């Protein structure tokens, strides 16, 4: 998962020791090891796609980036006209104007 | 302005002025130049020079109105010409005299400007020309043409502004992570802008010898090149472009 | 009495609301046309192929751009430093693609502001009086030179000058410090403290004349009332403000010569300036700063990192992602 | 590196680089035959070991195929490396290279 | 030859006694108007060692 | 530290004790002879050949014992040993056109070729590979 | 193994600074300057 | 103050769309991804050299 | 290198060039000296 | 493309893959890289993997290297975005 | 005529500097010499090629 | 305690070459066979570049005749150096020294009538360096 102080982050798979398993690169030539190369399968579990496991090449990098955020959502974000970029909570907006009040 | 006018000026008068890109003149008329059928044969120095690059628009679009194609200026430098497209000619179609490329600066990558403030890249090749000719002399007439594949203007290791690539870079906009965070409907879907493909479209030139001599020094002639533009490696829908300039060759006997 | 001494007495005339002298015979056209092309140029100029690999950079106001975003972007790489007027060009609108009003701001403006530091001295001629206000300003009209015409001159195109705009400034600053460390470089690091110690000591200085006024003022009312414009005396007690700052430190580390410390104030960030006017320039060459990677071993031979490997980590990923397409061979300007 | 990749057998001419213009061979603005990349911007160069490869119109397609004799290859890639590119305490690099050698031009 | 050695180990030495002494002798209050040609002595035999020194170069 | 200087001399895996003389001899020499174009095991001019562990083993006689290396001093080849690039990269045959190799002994190429073989074994990943590892 | 060189060369330095405050030592000490 | 939302959804909806300010959002991305597995060691960024982002040729 | 005979002095010739900041610095002990008069 | 299902022939691995993969992943095998497969990127195999043992301008002991290693080549559809970079590719050390 | 002497004083000593630490391995530019190149240029020592005896 | 040492001992850090002296000989001959042959094998090559230089002066294209000169003929003067310190006597080396003499001035000559454009004088200046190039190789034997 990415970390609370980046912005972009490579969409690394790590297996419980820490070690690399497959990256899904920026460089496509001589990648030594991608998503397609060592073929990971997802396998869903709860939520609503209960049982929904799939090894499509294409379709498994789209569920590996959005998983780096933390947890899969369905967002309905044609009400607020929604721009796709990460706002901040009252937790912090408060410590915004209370940290440069005092 | 010939090949042994050129060749007796220093690079010091013709640094600068204008004059290296100008595709040189091959003073001549009442020749032939014969290709046998067992001979080998090869065109060299054949550089080519456009002149008036036109783009076609449409003018009504609805009916009754065709697709004019308005004059632009041109937009980079004197960059635009061709130079040393060598190749075998002496391949022989049941009589056509057919050549195809082998190598040189196929391509000049220009952009022109329409009416309206927008710039339109292209890449003015001749890549992959196989250009045929009814007979065996040349001089005079017999008009050349055939189909060159031009390929895509950027190629697949060009960078975007957001890093986006076809054989490189990221495969999301990745400064929208919001956007990527749905699942339905929703996951950066909005852009096929991501997908990059390297596309490649085909042109049809046919060129004219207008000018021989029956030494060397081939052509001095003309060409009407019809060609497509740049798509943004599939992102914005491709303009027919038409050029037409002067260009010149040289046949040695191999 | 002649037809041009009377137009002669009229340029050195000190009777004008603004100074008109002889170096402002150069310095009004040129600013006026370095004034005239930036103001229009910011707002309705079109996309510049700044690199010259035929992809466009769009910096004016009517394409987008927030104004801490657009910029007069500099000129094109296939261009260089070669002369690049308008009169050069096939069309005028040619000439707005290679960025020709890049050349056509920059080198009027650096040809005012060298007859602004003309203008400086003439008008402390004609008033009689010392005339060292031109040697001042010399240090931004040294880094306006520095970052504009010296670094186009050692680095090749007028593309690797600063963009007039205020997002450029900052893309020039991670560039120049990607290939030429001028944070470890110890001419920006005496700038550096000819800014922190000019801004020091405009807050010393001003904080101790300003605590030590003598009152003639009521209370009420503002304290600035109390000068009255030309008088003769002086309004604060420079004996008390230096008996104040002799506590604070001790008694001989401050001025009470009041003309040793205000020529003070004009020589620690004059010759900081100047001194980072020259090390932009003299990496404008490619004399770089201080390069200590990899110094620290151990007894095998392992490379033992320091803090300026953490720099460098930081240097070369703002080298591999700058001119993202415009390379084609590994060594950068090698 | 024009050298190099015309050993790997490649046309060095029609080279397709990356941005759609000349990687190896380019067209100068006035229109002579230079080298591509970032390089363009010193195509005014006069230089004693590549000035036996310019004709008239820039550098010659022709010369560079097949008379590229082998002191050039040893002066490209001895001033390749000795650029001008140094630091103040003589460490000679891009200012991103590990200190082993101690060069400033 | 090794006899050249020691004659310009030999300048180095009689340098190192002018380039002290002379202007010691010339900004005393005295000893200038009485050692002119004590320091044109050493000087001569300075500006006459590095002329045996420039032909036994040859040598 | 520094007790294993334990590079192979031969195919077939005879090694060598290299001492601490010729250590501080061969990375004193490789620097200024050899480092700036290799600086790190790179190679500048030729990048997609340079001093790896693993890309001097796969070479047609393998260069990562120290007699192929003497051996590559003396009298270079190519990647594939068919060609002699001798014109193209200083030698002590080509001692004439490269004036830096005309004064270095036998003795000091022993030196140089193995500092070639300690470095992976102390900088591991940053030697040969390029800028990712500084 | 004696280093023999920076040994010449800082015997040579102390040489050299003892030139420049030898002049002025002694025109110190005689009242001239 | 990172991004102008504005010029981010017109670079992500135009393909050449480019400022100094686009020009300075990849700079800092560099910096991120080569600064990180060498400044914040305690994290164990284990980055292959494939899917950092590099320019091209160097 | 130098000249076969005066390959002794090597020590000599490496500090011979340091000399014109000495000339400078004796400016300022002259001037001490003298009290700055 | 965005997605591309032979991006594991291209280098890092075995099967090199002769019709889209670079020069500098013949690196990996010896006797391979600088003059034998400059006619393999040069009149390229698009046929088969064992079209480029039949393949001409080869010595006889540079063919017998090729069958050192020939299930260390297939052949892919020849992708146009990287037979364009197949020489140079921006890739170096 | 004191600070004319002290640069042909520079002059004098920096060149045996630079002959002092030569080299003769090495080109003119591989060991910062920048007196022995302003000779060079002259004509004194240079052979052909560029190299110098 | 840090082992430490003052102005030399020569450990792995020590930046002095007092010691490191070479033991081994220098293994790099500087005048054999191999190299020498490989003199006149370039004399071979540049002789007939000057033999080639006759159809440019009739072609009158300029750049190639004074690129041609430059082009494979760059390492002449440093072979022709080679071979007449080289030879055994001192009186045939004089032979070789003079007319290695008038080799050099002839060739500058085809340049200055090289940049001039002229025609008609560098087609005598090409034909006198020419049998001065034949007339070095039997005085080097
Ligand atoms: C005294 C008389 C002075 C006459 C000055 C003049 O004739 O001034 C003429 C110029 C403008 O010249 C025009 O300059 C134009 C520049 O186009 C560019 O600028 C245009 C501005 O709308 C568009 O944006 C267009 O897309 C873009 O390409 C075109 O090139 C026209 O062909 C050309 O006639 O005015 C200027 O410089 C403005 C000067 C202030
Ligand atoms: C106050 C500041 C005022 C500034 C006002 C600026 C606008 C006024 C008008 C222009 C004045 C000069 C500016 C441009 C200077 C420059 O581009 O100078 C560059 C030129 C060198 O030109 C180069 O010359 C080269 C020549 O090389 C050619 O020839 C060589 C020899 O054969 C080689 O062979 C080489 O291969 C071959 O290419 C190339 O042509 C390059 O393209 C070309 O750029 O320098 C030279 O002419 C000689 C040096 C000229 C003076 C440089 C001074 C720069 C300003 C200093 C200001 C200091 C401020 C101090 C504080 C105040
Ligand atoms: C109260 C006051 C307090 C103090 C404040 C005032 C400080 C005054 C200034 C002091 C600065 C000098 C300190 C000593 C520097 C030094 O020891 O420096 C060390 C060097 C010599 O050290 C030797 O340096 C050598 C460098 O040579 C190398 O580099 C050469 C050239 O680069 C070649 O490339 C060659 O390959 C290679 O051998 C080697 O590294 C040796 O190992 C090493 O012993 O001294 C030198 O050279 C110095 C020679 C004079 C340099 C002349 C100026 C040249 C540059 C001017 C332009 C720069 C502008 C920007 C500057 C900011
Ligand atoms: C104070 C007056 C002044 C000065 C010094 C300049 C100076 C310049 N202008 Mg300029 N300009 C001015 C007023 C001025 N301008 C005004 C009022 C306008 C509006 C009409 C313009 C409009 C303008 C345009 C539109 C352009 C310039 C350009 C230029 C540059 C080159 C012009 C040239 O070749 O001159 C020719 C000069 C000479 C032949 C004189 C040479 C000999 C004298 C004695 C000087 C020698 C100096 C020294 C001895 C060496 C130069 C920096 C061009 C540019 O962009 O440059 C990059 C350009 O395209 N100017
Ligand atoms: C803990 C507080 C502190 C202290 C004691 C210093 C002290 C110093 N800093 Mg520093 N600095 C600080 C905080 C601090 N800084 C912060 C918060 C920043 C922003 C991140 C900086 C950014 C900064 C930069 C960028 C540089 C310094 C430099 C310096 C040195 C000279 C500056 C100078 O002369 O100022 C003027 C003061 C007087 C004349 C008195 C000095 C050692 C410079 C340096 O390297 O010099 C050695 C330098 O380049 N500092
Ligand atoms: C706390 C950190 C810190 C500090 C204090 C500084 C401080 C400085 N940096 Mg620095 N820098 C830093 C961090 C820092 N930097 C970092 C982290 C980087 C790496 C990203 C850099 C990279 C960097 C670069 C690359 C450069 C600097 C430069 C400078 C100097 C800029 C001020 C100057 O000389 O302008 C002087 C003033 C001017 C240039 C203004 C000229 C004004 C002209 C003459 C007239 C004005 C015209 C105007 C339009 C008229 C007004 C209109 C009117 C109507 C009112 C100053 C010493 C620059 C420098 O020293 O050289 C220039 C430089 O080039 N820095
Ligand atoms: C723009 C110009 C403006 C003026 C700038 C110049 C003046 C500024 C001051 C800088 C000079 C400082 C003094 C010289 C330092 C270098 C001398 C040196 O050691 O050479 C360093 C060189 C190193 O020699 C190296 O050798 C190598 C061979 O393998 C290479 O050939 C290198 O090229 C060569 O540099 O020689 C020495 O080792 C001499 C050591 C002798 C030990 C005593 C020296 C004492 C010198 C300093 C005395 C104090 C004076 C300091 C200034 C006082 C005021 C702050
Ligand atoms: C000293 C007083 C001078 C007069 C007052 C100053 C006015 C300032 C004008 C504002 C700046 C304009 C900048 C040009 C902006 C610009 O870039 O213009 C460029 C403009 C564009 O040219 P085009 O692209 O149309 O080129 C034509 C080709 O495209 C056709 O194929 O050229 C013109 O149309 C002529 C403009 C200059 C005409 C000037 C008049 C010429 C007469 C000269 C008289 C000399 C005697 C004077 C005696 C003192
Ligand atoms: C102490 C001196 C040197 C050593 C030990 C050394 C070592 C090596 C070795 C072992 C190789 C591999 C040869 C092969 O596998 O075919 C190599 C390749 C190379 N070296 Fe060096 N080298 C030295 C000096 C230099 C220098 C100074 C240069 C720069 C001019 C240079 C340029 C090259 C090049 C270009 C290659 C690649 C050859 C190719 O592409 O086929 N070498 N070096
Ligand atoms: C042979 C030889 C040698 C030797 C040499 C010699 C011995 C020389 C001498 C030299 C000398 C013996 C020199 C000197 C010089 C000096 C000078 C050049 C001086 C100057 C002075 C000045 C500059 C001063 C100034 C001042 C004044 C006037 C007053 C006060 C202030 C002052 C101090 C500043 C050797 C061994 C090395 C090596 C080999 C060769
Ligand atoms: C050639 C030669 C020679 C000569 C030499 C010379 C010419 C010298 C000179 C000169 C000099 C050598 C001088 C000196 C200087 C010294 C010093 C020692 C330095 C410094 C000092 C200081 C720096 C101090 C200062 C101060 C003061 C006191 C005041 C104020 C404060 C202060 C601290 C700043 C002889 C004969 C030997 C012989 C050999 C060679
Ligand atoms: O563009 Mn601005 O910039 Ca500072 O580099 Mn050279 O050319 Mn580009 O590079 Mn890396
Ligand atoms: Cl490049
Ligand atoms: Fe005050």
């Amino acid at each position: 998962r990415m970390p609370a102080f980046f912005e972009t982050f490579p969409v690394i798979l790590v297996d419980q020791d820490g070690i690399i398993r497959a990256d899904i690169p920026f460089r496509r030539a001589e990648s030594k090891y991608s998503i397609e190369q060592v073929g990971v399968t997802i396998d869903f579990y709860g939520g609503k796609l209960n049982g929904q496991s799939f090894t499509d090449a294409p379709t498994v990098k789209k569920y590996a980036r959005k998983a780096q955020l933390g947890e899969v959502f369905e967002f309905d974000r044609t009400t607020l006209e929604s721009d796709g970029v990460f706002r901040s909570s009252p937790r912090g907006w408060y410590t915004f104007g209370h940290a440069n009040f005092a | 302005f010939t090949e042994e006018d050129f060749r007796q000026l220093s690079y010091e008068q013709v640094k600068g002025t204008g004059l290296a890109n100008r595709c040189p003149e091959v003073d001549g008329t009442k020749g032939s130049i014969k290709i046998e059928k067992g001979k080998k044969y090869k065109i060299v120095d054949m550089c080519i020079e456009p002149k008036s690059f036109q783009v076609e628009d449409e003018v009504g679009k609805g009916k009754q109105a065709r697709k004019e194609f308005v004059d632009t200026k041109l937009m980079t430098r004197a960059t635009y010409t061709l130079t040393g497209i060598e190749g075998p000619l002496t391949v022989n179609a049941n009589g056509d005299l057919e050549f195809q490329e082998k190598d040189g600066i196929d391509y000049a990558a220009t952009t022109v400007q329409l009416p309206g403030g927008e710039r339109v890249p292209f890449l003015f090749t001749v890549k992959e020309l196989v250009a045929t000719a009814k007979g065996d002399s040349i001089g005079s007439g017999t008009e050349f043409g055939g189909e060159f594949t031009v390929p895509s203007y950027r190629t697949g290791l060009f960078l975007d502004p957001k890093g986006r690539g076809g054989v490189t870079g990221y495969d999301m906009a990745v400064a929208l992570p919001g956007m990527m965070a749905d699942g339905a409907e929703g996951q950066d879907e909005l852009f096929k802008e991501t997908n990059k493909v390297f596309q490649v479209t085909k042109g049809e030139i046919e060129m004219g010898v207008q000018k021989v001599d029956p030494s060397t020094n081939e052509i001095a002639g003309v060409f009407v090149s019809e060609q497509l533009t740049d798509t943004d490696m599939g992102a914005k829908a491709p303009k027919n472009i038409l050029l037409k300039g002067v260009f010149y060759a040289r046949i040695v006997e191999e | 009495a002649s037809l041009w001494e009377r137009f002669c007495s009229w340029v050195t005339s000190t009777e004008n609301r603004l100074y008109i002298g002889w170096f402002g015979v150069l310095m009004i056209p040129t600013l006026l046309t370095a004034t005239s092309v930036f103001i229009i140029a910011f707002v309705a100029a079109p996309p510049v192929d700044i690199d010259g690999i035929r992809e466009p950079v769009a910096g004016s106001l009517l394409y987008g751009n927030n104004i801490i975003s657009g910029a007069v972007i500099p000129s094109s790489a296939a261009i260089g430093i070669h002369f690049y007027p308008i009169w050069e060009a096939a069309s005028l609108d040619e000439w707005l693609y290679n960025g020709g009003c890049y050349p056509l701001i920059v080198l009027h403006f650096l040809l005012g502001v060298a007859c602004y530091m003309g203008r400086e001295w003439e008008l402390s001629y004609r008033l009689g009086m010392r005339p060292w206000i031109a040697v001042a300003f010399s240090a931004p009209v040294a880094a306006a030179t520095a970052v504009f015409l010296i670094y186009p001159i050692g680095q090749g195109s007028f593309s690797d000058g600063m963009p007039l705009g205020i997002s450029g400034t900052f893309n020039f600053m991670i560039v120049f410090q990607a290939e030429h460390n001028i944070l470890m470089h110890p001419f920006h690091q005496l700038g550096v403290a000819g800014v922190f110690g000019g801004s020091l000591f405009s807050a010393m200085h001003g904080s101790l004349v300003t605590s030590s006024l003598i009152r003639e003022t009521t209370e009420n009312e503002s304290a600035n009332y109390g000068y009255k414009f030309g008088q003769e005396e002086e309004t604060y007690n420079i004996v008390a403000a230096h008996g104040y700052f002799g506590r604070l430190i001790f008694q001989y580390a401050s001025f009470n010569n009041s003309r040793s410390l205000h020529f003070f104030l004009g020589l620690w960030p004059v010759v900081g300036i100047w001194l980072t006017s020259i090390s932009v320039s003299t990496m404008a060459f490619n004399l770089n700063g201080f390069n200590f990677n990899q110094s620290v071993v151990d007894s095998q031979g392992r490379v033992i990192n320091t803090w300026a490997d953490i720099i460098n980590r930081a240097n070369l990923g703002m080298e591999v992602m700058h001119e993202r397409n415009a390379h084609n061979f590994p060594l950068d300007l090698a | 590196f024009l050298v190099r990749d015309q050993r790997l057998g490649a046309n060095v001419a029609s080279a397709q680089g990356p941005t759609g213009l000349g990687k190896y061979l380019m067209r100068s603005p006035s229109g002579e035959i230079i080298f591509g990349g970032e390089t363009m911007r010193f195509w005014d160069l006069r230089a004693p070991w590549l000035e036996p490869l310019r004709g008239p119109n820039g550098l010659d397609l022709n010369k560079i195929k097949n008379d590229i004799q082998p002191w050039q290859e040893r002066r490209a890639a001895e001033y390749m490396t000795h650029a001008p590119l140094g630091s103040l305490n003589s460490v000679g690099g891009v200012a991103t290279e590990i200190n082993s050698v101690n060069y400033v031009s | 030859v090794t006899a050249l050695q020691i004659l310009v180990f030999a300048l180095t030495i009689l340098s190192t006694i002018l380039v002290v002494s002379i202007p010691v002798i010339l900004a005393s209050p005295g000893q200038w108007e009485q050692s002119k040609n004590l320091v044109f002595t050493g000087a001569g035999v300075w500006s006459g060692l590095v002329i045996v020194t420039g032909l036994l170069n040859s040598f | 530290d520094d007790i294993t200087r334990t590079i192979p001399l031969e195919a077939s895996g005879t090694t060598i004790t290299l001492t601490p003389e010729q250590v501080k001899r061969g990375k004193r020499l490789f620097n200024s002879s050899c480092a700036i174009c290799h600086n790190g095991g790179i190679t500048k001019t030729n990048p997609n050949v340079g001093l790896d562990p693993e890309s001097l083993s796969l070479a047609t006689p393998p260069r990562d014992n120290v007699n192929s290396l003497i051996d590559y001093m003396k009298d270079p080849t190519s990647y594939d040993g068919s060609e002699s690039i001798a014109e193209i990269h200083p030698s002590i045959k080509s001692a004439d056109i490269f004036p830096k190799m005309r004064s270095l002994s036998d003795d000091d190429l022993f030196a140089i070729a193995g500092h070639i073989l300690i470095q992976p074994k102390v900088a591991s990943e940053k030697w040969g590979g390029g800028k990712i590892y500084y | 193994m004696i280093n023999w060189q920076v040994i010449g060369q800082l015997v040579s330095l102390a040489i050299i600074v003892l030139v420049g405050p030898a002049v002025i030592f002694l025109l110190a000490f005689k009242k001239g300057n | 103050a990172y991004d102008f939302v504005s010029q981010e959804l017109r670079a992500a909806e135009d393909p050449e769309f480019e400022t100094f300010y686009t020009k300075n959002i990849l700079l800092n991305e560099g910096i991120r991804a080569w600064m990180a597995a060498q400044d914040q060691p305690h994290e164990n960024f284990i980055f292959p050299e494939e899917v950092l982002p590099r320019g091209n040729a160097l | 290198a130098l000249p076969e005979a005066y390959s002794i002095f090597k020590p000599l010739v490496d500090i011979l060039p340091v000399i014109p900041v000495f000339f400078l610095l004796l400016a300022f002990v002259w001037q001490a000296a003298i009290g700055f008069r | 493309e965005m997605e591309y299902e032979g991006v594991m022939y291209l280098g890092g691995s075995d099967k090199i893959d002769v019709n889209n993969a670079n020069i500098r992943a013949y690196t990996k095998y010896p006797g391979m890289y600088p003059n034998i497969a400059r006619e393999i990127v040069k009149n390229g195999p698009f046929e088969s993997v064992d079209d480029v043992l039949k393949i001409e301008t080869l010595t006889a002991t540079q063919k017998s290297v090729v069958e050192k290693y020939k299930n260390n080549l297939i052949a892919l559809p020849s992708r146009p975005e990287y037979v364009i970079d197949k020489l140079n590719n921006g890739l170096y050390r | 005529v004191a600070h004319a002497g002290i640069m042909v004083f520079w002059c004098g000593a920096m060149t045996l500097f630079e002959v002092a630490h030569f080299i003769p391995e090495k080109p003119l530019y591989e060991q910062g010499f920048i007196l022995l190149p302003h000779l060079a240029t002259l004509g004194w020592g240079v052979g052909p090629g560029g190299e110098i005896v | 305690a840090p082992k430490q040492s003052f102005f030399g001992g020569s450990s792995a850090s020590s930046p002095f070459v007092y010691n490191m002296k070479q033991t081994g000989e220098i293994l790099y001959k500087p005048l054999n066979d191999e190299d020498l042959q490989f003199h006149k094998n370039v004399l071979e090559k540049s002789r007939g570049e000057l033999d080639r230089t006759s159809e440019q002066i009739a072609r009158k294209s300029w750049d190639d005749m004074r690129g041609v000169i430059r082009n494979q003929m760059y390492n002449m003067r440093h072979s022709q150096l080679r071979l007449i310190e080289s030879v055994e006597s001192a009186e045939k080396q004089k032979a070789a020294k003079k007319n290695y003499n008038d080799l050099k001035k002839s060739l500058e000559e085809m340049d200055l009538a090289a940049r001039n454009k002229k025609q008609e004088d560098a087609r005598k200046f090409r034909a006198s360096a020419l049998k001065a190039f034949d007339s070095f190789t039997t005085s080097v034997g």
